[PDB]
């Protein structure tokens, strides 16, 4: 769940 | 051979959350991966010093969260279900495919006998010392079962045992 | 996620 | 993968 | 802070 | 379990 | 696993  | 467990990680998962997480020590974890080491290879299945293969245990827990309750399956066989409570943690995973990394054996407290530790700290399981809690949702709190439940569990299950939390809906 |  |  |  |  |  965590942006990359 | 020494057939081992096998986690799935993902992108996003800290090494350090998963080696607290599953306590297990992390030069272990570079040790039998040492591309962790390097970075997290999201979808890698990762050895777990300490825990045995899931699909070698003769035991599949199917946990149904709508119906509160705990199918123990023998060989692939149901042989007991027992009433379980969950938290609104437990409705957030559809699959819910966890392992059990270890289990306390008498912690003195109101833990509920023994505690059985789960890859996820979350979504473990445990007796309790209200049983009137047990067969209802909580708001969050872990998998709580009856002492007595726990207890037969524990000697049944052994260690890496594949437990299921499907919600059932 | 934590525990008990 | 994973059967025997 | 949470042995075994 | 699961398949992408 | 896997020396062996």
């Amino acid at each position: 769940a965590x942006k990359x | 051979g020494r057939k081992l467990l096998t986690y799935q990680v993902k992108q996003g998962d800290t090494l350090n959350s998963i080696a607290a997480d599953f306590r297990i020590s992390t030069a272990a974890l570079l040790q039998a991966n040492p591309s962790l080491q390097a970075g997290l290879t999201a979808g890698q299945s990762i050895v777990i010093p300490g825990l045995p293969d899931p699909y070698t245990i003769p035991y599949h827990i199917a946990v149904s969260i709508g119906a509160k309750t705990l199918t123990l399956s023998l060989n692939n066989r149901v042989m007991k279900t027992y009433p379980i409570a969950v938290g609104k943690i437990l409705t957030q995973t559809p699959t819910g495919e966890f392992y059990i990394i270890n289990r306390q054996r008498n912690p003195g407290g109101p833990f509920g006998a023994y505690w059985l530790s789960l890859s996820k700290q979350h979504y473990g399981i445990h007796g309790t010392n209200n049983p009137a809690s047990i067969g209802k949702a909580v708001s969050k709190g872990c998998i709580r079962m009856h002492n007595k439940d726990v207890i037969e569990l524990a000697s049944i299950v052994p260690n890496g045992t594949r437990v299921t939390i499907n919600r059932g809906s």
